[PDB]
């Protein structure tokens, strides 16, 4: 258990960081025509417009509150974070898991989705739909501990993985199993991540914002 | 680096333009490679299609990665004059979707085989090592003929191999010429112009073994009967540049840009030239959106508006006004001033024969064929004799020319029109009228059946002591048309309100036509053909020509043009335009197609009524003779059923044989050597005493009905075949969806001619062959099916109406899996019958009957009236009044090896056509080296035919069009009838030798040649009858000129003598099967027209996935929202339209632009794709031919008679079909009888 | 003031014979691939009607084009940058793929291994191709309104009929139908280029024809509803959009398009025109947008004056694209004899390809009526195909151009007639038009004769400049896969070097 715990949660994590990072960059110098969001939406619009936003705006909330949340004392100590996270956090979840359920069913049982989908394509949604499931189930497992001390764990783990801190196993001493879980599943949407859909959200297009409106190329 | 590349943000960033609206970047776009390298490609190849479009359009074929990709129209044809636009690029969709059939899922790749067939065969072939024996043990064998003849159409093809199929069929045509007949094998394959060699390859192997090959312009109803009559050509017309010469156009049935699509741009661009375009269609068809001018007449009912514009036209251009160049026109070009024999009647004359120098008793000085010779009066009264009439053709020499001359003087005359002014009184003249009859779908004008007009005319001295009353062919015409010329004539017109006799206002209420619509347009269009001396011109189409009175549509139209002078001028005339039938090259190819090179003659035969016979469909016909007799005939003289014509046209020599006798004609000469008789004689005394018969007379007794046919370049059973059903039950021997009952159920009765039992002959055919690139609903329903290449691999050439370019066809890569082209698979079969016959038939002698034929001296065979000799009316005299009896000698073993080379007969007897010959023996010197010669066997020393470039360079060496130098002999000839030279219009090109590798490089245009009648030149457009016209070379007609008067016998009984207007027929095919098996929905009856589609050439693209996804996604039929709507049919619902003949089911095309009263289902749609089972005969829904039936007339039986005898494809029956009558509902169940349980339920 | 040159695309619908051979030869070569087999960027449909994708033209629906805001700015119908973005998860105005139609194949198969004995003739059912499924019956097609296919209430939804009291045309007498020849625009003011977030769109500078950059493409499919034409089609296998790309690979060598050089009709003419790039954004947010066709005119550039060509020269216009500018069918028909319009320049995007609108039989009269100003020929006034519906289609609803090319059009025709036929010289029609003896044989001579030569005045792209041509004539075209091609830094992970470069540098200098 002890071989399981520094392999999973020392090693493992910089396995797919690297896979992360070496696959989207390899993918996106190679493979360029790939590189896509994959609509699906004109094959069959129904459901669409509610499902997808769900999802997105969902697990976009997610993202943002785990970014925040991990990777950054008097106005925001963890107890208070924890809350946001819980409340904030939890209904972005259940945003997330309802819109990922419903893509899920259109593309298992829309015959004309189903029938041009790609293997990855439900692989990636599926397990997204089981970490957003397994995320909202470690809420009643926080709600244990209001003083943020879980938090404070997984926290002082995620900080020493991405400071390539040794030893970043042994701040999750104890923490609720559930979590070790989230983690690993997560983690393992990162090593998934290069060879997925999932590459779009490299492609954020915040560019357009401030752009000029017509594009033209010269001669080149 | 992509990746690295994105931090050169800033720096690829260049100025910004539109005050910010815009920024220019410096950023890579290497990507774009990859769209150019789709584009590009490996080579490009020449090549055309071979079908009949006439289109004739040359393509780039794009080969890429070593296969055929895409196409693009070739765009380098020689120019035109600078004055007209040129022709390219052509093309159409169809043609640009042809790439896909190549690799396609319905590509034919192997020789298949029925499997019940297959494992019969070798079983058989287990006990009987001799294929011919092997085959004669399943065909004799009821159980077993029947075990795979019933399995047609049901499946089971299996894989086979050429070497199997060419045994099988090699020993299934010597075993069927040995027990029955040569001409017991037959094949169908369909104009050549669109690939010559392909044509000529089955068509050869028939012709050397004695198989009979079958006809296609008139078995199409695309021959107009009428051109025969009117200039005894059976189709020769301007070219589409030609169009841009002409200052006044009506598209009169002719869908241009959906029919004539290459084409379209010479009448769309001629309208800024000033000239003024009219469309004349009962829809709002395609045609109608590029002119100036939308007629809408009631379909079938055309000829009555050609009838009332002639009408005003006479009246106002020649009458009231005469118009100089009109009247010198109809003077020296038309038989108006011939003279015209009245017959007298009770109380009125009727139109008699037209007189002939022979019955004068100066026998006007003719003593050569003055029976054949047409009389006419010069200003100055007397009476003569005309230079160009038909006696002057043979028998002597250089007075068959329009010269206006006196052929007894030599001397200039000047022939007078109009007796009035002249009469020795005034007769009066019973002119048949039909516009009363008719169905209640078509409105009627009462009148009188016969109308009596007051007619001028002379008595006159016979040479036989009798007196008798004349009158000119325009007088009967102005008074046919009801021209009141001053003898008060109650049945002539006092204005063109006066309902009559044919006037606008008469046509108004027949057509639907504004009467003042009608005098618009027929002044402006005479208007402008004086200003301009002919410049307007007619394009006709089958919009008219498939109706059964085409012949009435159509001399309507020529009348008018005729009238004005148009016919033969630049600009001007009549402009057919149906299937691609102008194989230029004519005289060089038919020696090749037919092996006239090593026999003569071969076997033809008119497919019209070789198919109503076979196929049975006579035993069902409707139609009888007698309700189309001319109210002032004898109606007793003309009994029987309408095949009982035919067969008595047969026997007199008019129309071709198939099979021709009741014994096999390779027997014929074993008995008339034991009789001590030479072969003709004793053939022609075993015909009088019966011993031997036509086999027309007992065509179900077992022995006169086809057994082998081949099928290719064509899809008869589907698509072409008219009474597809009637095919399907006789024929093959299948399940069929004919719903009514025949003559014997309905106790009508039989046939005098012909013997009648109560329980038709079916499945005749023992073996089908069909040779094609695609599974087609004919390979369907055959036993063998043979995988041809397709026109994008295989070398060949193509030739059109449309323009005077030969271009051809290549192999841009050779035929994929094991296709073979039509040529080395008939060179193949060739050769194994060659050896499988060995044995069985030796060096033969055959017997050949040869109906007489129309430009040869045989031609003047029954001058005053009609004898049968089997009615003892006179003696049987072969090429006279019956039909030629030859000898022509088979040697079987040797068939490949003549048909892989070009016979002596070239050499021996020359080569010809068209009435004249000339010797060929340069030609053939210069094939020797060319095409090398055979080394040894049977035709050492003749050039070779091994590849179809050898027989493509045989056709061009040996053809006038495409050789000067035989354009020169060829002229030559001609000129020694006509005694004036005509070398003028090829001497200039005596020097021009078009070769297949210079064609490959640029199309060439053709040589003007006597074949035909316009001219290949640079400073005036081809126009058909130019030559006659400014060359004075008479039309191949009785009187040498234009005829407006028919006298045959047949034609004035007929009431045919003179055109009249002629309601559209009843086919009484709907009334005994409306409501008999309903299925809750209303049903209808409507008129159930086919004109060809936009998503094929008939049904060739019909199962093209580019074709079908741009139309309505399979088989479909156009109905007026009114008739929809009350059938509660909405669009694209699925209904059946059926009737007597059967069924067939598609989805609706609801739309504004159709007629209330008709329907439309475009030629051809077939029956392979997407359609379900019919409610109607609980089998698979049938096509567009599953609702027609053949139905013959008489005056197109017609033969031994000048104009108007026969010639492969010249003349003879014909399949219309616009007449016909469908009930029309929508479906309930859609079953598909597939087993797949995804059957549907219409509502309501 | 910046010159930029590309070639535009005049159609003469009065020729337009409605074969669709356009479509076809589009489709073999560019779109039969799995993914947009369903795309057609060359379609021809029959108006009245609604068109492909069903409707098209209704921007109310669909969204697509620029709308002029109060302020004066423009702004794509589909929103600004941040309300175009908040809809990118699921673009609610999407057309479906059944707006199109579901494509589908045939089991020709069946026909070919038929078991034996089997009860009824066998036969090739559809299936789809986006499924593979069997479809129970086809129930629409990229053509499916052809020749007035379909009830007249169902076709007249069109669009085009706004303003029109279109009970009249339901009558069989007064029955009309032309056809459109459609494609992708190339636009001055593309609104593809400017709802794209990922900016994979552009215009390319030297010819004004416009991409999408299959490398850039995220698959935002923005771009689609963008495109007031629907002439973006999203490759659904792929999941990037793709779009008529006015056949660049010929164009550069000189060459006519596809559709151009195999149109039967011989309606197509490619010319150069020169446009002020810096005139784009003001011409295209005039505020009438009965303005927008002048202005776009305005726009365009004399390739004969002096000033115009040494502008040109300056700003990087090749000579020959100058030359062909100077003899360009396309400038002679929208700039000289005005019988080229624009197609619906209300979407503001000033689109390159313009048409010539169609003659037509005389409307049903209650008799055979009489001479007018032309003749026999007609008059203006008694065409039958209502002229208010081709200037909804082509001036934004002002009939004044519209009828002023159909005018010249029947002058040239009764100008030519009386030289033809009677031998006179009448410019009494082409007076009335303001068209002078030349102009009119100028038209006849491209109108009418149209060479080749005449129709296709297409000069090079000049791939030459800027750019190194050398190295590219000797290794274009071995695909083996370098992996360097697509960037302009040399360093790649593969550590490779490109074929078609020399890397071996001079030391020569
Ligand atoms: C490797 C990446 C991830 C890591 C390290 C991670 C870590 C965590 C942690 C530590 C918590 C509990 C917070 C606390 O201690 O109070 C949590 C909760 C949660 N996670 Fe994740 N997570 C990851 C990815 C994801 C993804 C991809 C999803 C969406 C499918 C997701 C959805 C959720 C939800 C719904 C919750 C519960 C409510 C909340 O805290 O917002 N997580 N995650
Ligand atoms: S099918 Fe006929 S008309 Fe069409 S491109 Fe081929 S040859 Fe020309
Ligand atoms: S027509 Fe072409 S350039 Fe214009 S907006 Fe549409 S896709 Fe873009
Ligand atoms: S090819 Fe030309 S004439 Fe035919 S539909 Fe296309 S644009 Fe019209
Ligand atoms: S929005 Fe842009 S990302 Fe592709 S799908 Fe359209 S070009
Ligand atoms: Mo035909």
């Amino acid at each position: 258990m002890q071989f399981l715990n520094m392999f999973f949660f020392d090693i493992y994590p910089y396995i797919a960081g690297a896979v992360f990072l070496i696959g989207s960059w390899l993918r996106y110098d190679y493979g360029q025509y790939t590189w896509r969001a994959a609509s699906s939406q004109m094959l069959d619009r129904k459901g669409m417009n509610l499902a997808s936003n769900l999802f997105h705006i969902g697990i976009l909330g997610i993202f943002v509150g785990h970014f925040f949340g991990m990777l950054t004392e008097a106005w925001l100590p963890i107890e208070v974070k924890q809350k946001m996270a819980m409340f904030a956090g939890g209904a972005s979840g259940v945003l997330c898991l309802i819109g990922g359920v419903l893509l899920l069913k259109r593309r298992l049982f829309s015959p004309r989705v189903r029938a041009t989908t790609t293997g990855a394509d439900i692989l990636i949604l599926s397990l997204l739909v089981i970490q957003c499931a397994l995320g909202l189930l470690t809420i009643p497992f926080s709600a244990q501990h209001m003083d943020g001390s879980e938090m404070m764990k997984l926290v002082g783990w995620a900080q020493s993985v991405v400071t390539f801190h040794g030893g970043a196993s042994q701040h999750l001493d104890g923490v609720a199993f559930i979590f070790r879980l989230h983690l690993v599943l997560g983690m393992t949407l990162f090593l998934l991540f290069p060879f997925s859909r999932l590459i779009h959200i490299w492609s954020v297009p915040v560019e357009y914002l401030t752009r000029k409106y017509q594009l033209v190329r010269a001669r080149h | 680096s992509k990746f690295l590349d994105r931090f050169r943000y800033f720096k690829q960033k260049g100025e910004t333009f539109a005050d910010g609206h815009g920024q220019l970047l410096n950023t890579n776009r290497d990507w774009e490679d990859g769209y150019r390298q789709r584009w590009q490609h490996d080579k490009i190849v020449r090549s055309t299609c071979g079908v009949n479009c006439t289109g004739s359009c040359s393509w780039k074929i794009y080969v890429k990665n070593g296969l055929v990709t895409w196409e693009t129209q070739q765009t380098d044809y020689p120019r035109t004059r600078p004055d007209l636009p040129n022709h390219e690029p052509r093309g159409c969709p169809r043609g640009a979707s042809y790439s896909w059939y190549l690799y396609s899922a319905n590509r034919l790749k192997y020789p298949m085989m029925r499997k019940r067939l297959m494992k019969m065969w070798r079983e058989a072939k287990a006990l009987h090592s001799d294929p011919v024996e092997a085959w004669a043990s399943i065909i004799e064998d009821a159980d077993k003929a029947k075990s795979f003849k019933q399995a047609r159409g049901r499946g089971g093809f299996v894989r086979s191999s050429w070497q199997e199929v060419n045994e099988l069929i090699a020993a299934s045509n010597v075993y069927t010429i040995k027990n029955y007949g040569p001409d017991r094998v037959a094949g169908f394959s369909p104009i050549p112009a669109m690939s010559m060699v392909s044509y000529a390859s089955g068509a050869r192997y028939l012709s050397l073994i004695g198989g009979t090959c079958l006809s296609f312009y008139d078995w199409y109803c695309d021959l107009p009967p009428a051109s025969p009559q009117t200039w005894g050509e059976q189709t020769d017309v301007p070219e589409s540049a030609d169009w841009y010469n002409s200052s006044y156009i009506i598209a009169w049935g002719s869908n241009v840009p959906q029919t004539r699509t290459p084409d379209a741009h010479f009448f769309t661009e001629v309208r800024y030239k000033g000239t003024k375009t009219v469309a004349v269609t009962p829809d709002y068809a395609e045609i109608a959106k590029l002119c100036d001018l939308w007629l809408a007449p009631k379909q079938g009912t055309d000829a009555a508006m050609a009838l009332a514009m002639g009408h005003v036209m006479l009246r106002e251009f020649h009458l009231d006004n005469p118009s100089q160049y009109f009247t010198d026109y109809v003077r020296r070009y038309t038989d108006m001033p011939m003279l015209v024999m009245l017959e007298e009647r009770d109380g009125y004359y009727a139109a008699g024969r037209m007189l002939r120098a022979a019955d004068l008793v100066d026998a006007l000085g003719q003593e050569n064929n003055p029976e054949w010779k047409t009389v006419a009066f010069n200003t100055n009264g007397e009476m003569v004799a005309p230079n160009g009439s038909i006696g002057f053709r043979w028998g002597e020499k250089g007075k068959w020319n329009l010269e206006q001359r006196d052929g007894k003087t030599g001397e200039e005359t000047e022939l007078q029109l109009s007796l009035l002014g002249s009469q020795d009184e005034i007769a009066e003249v019973g002119f048949p009228y039909f516009g009363g009859d008719g169905t209640e779908h078509f409105n009627k004008v009462e009148l009188e059946n016969v109308l009596l007009h007051k007619l001028p005319v002379k008595r006159l001295q016979l040479a036989d002591g009798s007196t008798a009353l004349v009158t000119t062919v325009y007088d009967l015409t102005l008074a046919n048309y009801g021209l009141e010329r001053g003898l008060n004539d109650v049945n002539c017109a006092t204005s063109y309100d006066d309902v009559k006799a044919y006037t606008p206002a008469w046509a108004e209420q027949i057509t639907g036509v504004s009467r003042s619509q009608i005098i618009r347009i027929a002044r402006e269009f005479a208007d402008n053909a004086d200003k301009t001396h002919g410049r307007s011109m007619i394009i006709v189409g089958a919009g008219l020509n498939h109706w059964y009175h085409l012949d009435m549509n159509y001399r309507g139209l020529i009348n008018m043009l005729i009238f004005c002078g148009c016919v033969g001028q630049s600009g001007g005339g009549w402009a057919h335009y149906v299937g691609q039938e102008k194989l230029r090259p004519q005289t060089g190819w038919q020696p090749l197609a037919f092996a006239l090179d090593w026999q003569r003659p071969a076997r033809h035969m008119n497919s019209t009524s070789y198919f109503y016979n076979h196929s049975s469909q006579w035993r069902y016909e409707t139609v009888t003779a007698e309700e189309l007799l001319s109210p002032m005939a004898d109606k007793s003289r003309y009994t029987g059923h309408l095949i009982d014509f035919n067969v008595r046209a047969e026997r007199m020599g008019w129309l071709p044989s198939a099979p021709q006798l009741g014994t096999n004609p390779l027997t014929i000469a074993g008995e008339a050597e034991k009789a001590g008789m030479n072969p003709v004689d004793y053939t022609v005394k075993s015909l009088k005493e019966g011993s031997i018969r036509f086999a027309a007379e007992q065509p179900e007794n077992g022995k006169n009905h086809p057994r082998n046919l081949f099928i290719w370049r064509s899809n008869l059973l589907g698509s072409s075949g008219k009474g597809h059903e009637f095919m399907l039950k006789y024929l093959l021997g299948t399940e069929h969806g004919i719903q009514g009952k025949d003559l014997g159920q309905q106790g009508g009765v039989k046939p005098e001619e012909v013997d009648w039992q109560d329980n038709g002959l079916e499945g005749k055919l023992d073996l089908v062959v069909t040779l094609d690139f695609r599974l087609s609903s004919t390979c369907l329903y055959s036993d063998i099916i043979l995988p041809t290449a397709t026109w994008y691999e295989k070398d060949d050439m193509n030739t059109s109406d449309m323009h005077p370019f030969i271009h051809p066809l290549s192999a841009a890569v050779d035929p994929a899996w094991e296709a073979k082209s039509d040529w080395e698979i008939y060179k193949a079969i060739a050769k194994k019958f060659s050896e499988v016959c060995v044995g069985h038939l030796g060096k033969e002698t055959d017997i050949v009957t040869l109906p007489i034929q129309h430009d040869s001296a045989a031609e003047l065979a029954q001058p005053l009236d009609v004898k049968d000799w089997k009615k003892g009316e006179c003696d049987l005299i072969p090429g006279k009044t019956a039909p030629h009896i030859m000898v022509v000698e088979r040697d079987y073993p040797a068939t490949y090896e003549r048909f892989t080379s070009i016979g002596p007969l070239m050499e021996k007897i020359g080569n010809g056509g068209k009435g004249i010959a000339w010797n060929t023996q340069s030609e053939m010197d210069l094939l020797r080296k060319l095409n090398y010669t055979k080394a040894e066997g049977p035709a050492k020393g003749q050039p070779m035919l091994n590849t179809a470039i050898d027989a493509a360079e045989m056709i061009l060496t040996l053809a006038p069009e495409t050789n000067g130098q035989v354009a020169v002999k060829a002229w030559a000839a001609l000129s020694e009838f006509t005694g004036r030279d005509h070398t003028h219009l090829a001497l200039n090109k005596e020097d021009e030798k078009i070769r297949f590798r210079d064609i490959q490089a640029q199309p060439r245009k053709i040589i003007s040649s006597p074949t035909w009648s316009g001219l290949e030149d640079e400073h005036v457009s081809y126009n058909a009858g130019y030559t006659n016209v400014h060359e004075l070379i008479p039309w191949r007609t009785l009187s040498g000129r234009q005829q407006l008067y028919q006298d045959h016998q047949w034609m004035r009984d007929f009431g045919e003598s003179l055109l009249v207007y002629r309601p559209p027929i009843d086919t009484r095919s709907v009334k005994e099967v409306i409501g008999q098996k309903s299925n809750g929905n209303q049903e209808k009856a409507l008129n159930f027209l086919t004109p060809h589609q936009k998503w094929g050439i008939h049904s060739t693209y019909s199962d093209n996935l580019l074709m079908l996804t741009l139309g309505r996604g399979g088989p479909v039929v156009w109905l007026s929202e009114a008739d929809a709507k009350d059938l509660g049919i909405a669009d694209n619902d699925w209904i059946e339209v059926f009737n007597s003949n059967g069924a067939l089911t598609a989805r609706a095309v609801v739309s504004q632009r159709v007629p209330a009263g008709m329907t439309m289902m475009y030629h051809a749609q077939e029956r392979i794709v997407n359609l379900p089972g019919s409610e109607i005969t609980q089998q698979r829904g049938g096509i567009h031919n599953s609702v027609t039936r053949i139905t013959p007339k008489p005056t197109h039986m017609i033969g031994g008679y000048a104009h108007l005898a026969y010639g492969f494809n010249y003349y003879g029956t014909v399949g219309s079909n616009r007449d016909e009558f469908v009930v029309v509902r929508k479906m309930k169940n859609i079953d598909w009888l597939d087993g797949e349980g995804n059957d549907q339920v219409q509502e309501s | 003031m910046k010159i930029r040159s590309q070639v535009g695309m005049v159609l003469n619908l009065d020729k337009c014979i409605g074969c669709h051979t356009c479509s076809v030869t589009c489709k073999n070569v560019w779109t039969s691939r799995e993914g947009v087999e369903y795309a057609w960027f060359n379609n021809v449909e029959t108006k009245p009607g609604q068109g492909f994708p069903t409707d098209w033209e209704n921007q109310e629906k669909y969204k697509g084009g620029w709308i002029r805001k109060i302020n004066g700015k423009l702004q794509p119908r589909m929103g600004n940058r941040a309300m175009l973005l908040g809809k990118i998860f699921a673009n609610p105005h999407l057309p479906g793929i059944d707006d199109y139609y579901e494509p589908f194949d045939f089991d020709y198969q069946n026909l070919h291994t038929a078991p034996e004995g089997s009860k009824s003739q066998p036969i090739a059912r559809p299936r789809s191709l986006i499924t593979g499924e069997r479809m129970a019956k086809i129930e629409k097609g990229p053509n499916w309104e052809d020749d007035l296919g379909g009830e007249f209430d169902k076709l007249a939804k069109d669009k085009n009929f706004d303003n029109i009291q279109k009970a009249m045309y339901s009558q069989f007498e007064n029955t009309f139908m032309m056809y459109l020849p459609r494609l992708c625009e190339h636009c001055l003011n593309p609104a593809c280029v400017a709802t794209c977030p990922s900016g994979a769109i552009y215009k390319r500078e030297e010819d004004g024809i416009v991409l999408i950059d299959q490398d850039k493409c995220r698959g935002w499919r923005m771009c689609i509803t963008g495109c007031p034409y629907k002439k973006i089609y999203f490759n659904w296998k792929s999941g990037k959009s793709e779009k008529c790309i006015f056949c660049y690979p010929r164009i550069e060598a000189g060459q006519p398009t596809v559709c151009s050089e195999t149109c039967v009709g011989r309606i197509r003419y490619l010319g150069v025109l020169l446009y002020d790039a810096d005139a784009i954004e003001r011409a295209a947010s005039t505020e009438n947008e009965k303005d927008l066709y002048q202005r776009q005119l305005d726009v365009f550039l004399d390739p004969n004056d002096p000033k115009v060509i040494e502008q040109a020269i300056k700003d990087g216009i090749p000579l020959s694209v100058i030359e062909a500018a100077q003899q360009s069918p396309v400038y002679k028909m929208a700039m000289e004899w005005k019988l080229a319009l624009p197609l619906h320049p209300e979407y503001r995007t000033l689109p390159m390809v313009w048409y010539v609108p169609p003659l037509s039989p005389i409307q049903s009269a209650a008799d055979a009526g009489e001479l007018g100003s032309n003749g026999i020929l007609p008059d203006v006034e008694s065409l039958r195909i209502p002229v208010q519906y081709l200037a909804n289609l082509l001036t934004a609803g002002d009939t004044k151009p519209v009828l002023r090319a159909l005018k010249r059009m029947l002058a040239m025709r009764h100008y030519k007639r009386a030289e033809t036929v009677d031998g006179k010289v009448d410019t009494r029609a082409l007076e009335e038009v303001g068209l002078t003896e030349a102009q009119a044989q100028e038209m006849y001579r491209y109108l009418a004769i149209a060479n080749y030569e005449d129709r296709f005045v297409v000069p090079s792209s000049h791939r030459e400049l800027a750019r190194e041509a050398f190295p590219e004539k000797n290794g274009c075209g071995f695909t083996f896969g370098d992996g360097c091609h697509g960037s302009d830094t040399k360093f790649n992970l593969f550590n490779s070097r490109r074929i078609d470069a020399i890397d071996v540098t001079s030391k020569t200098e």
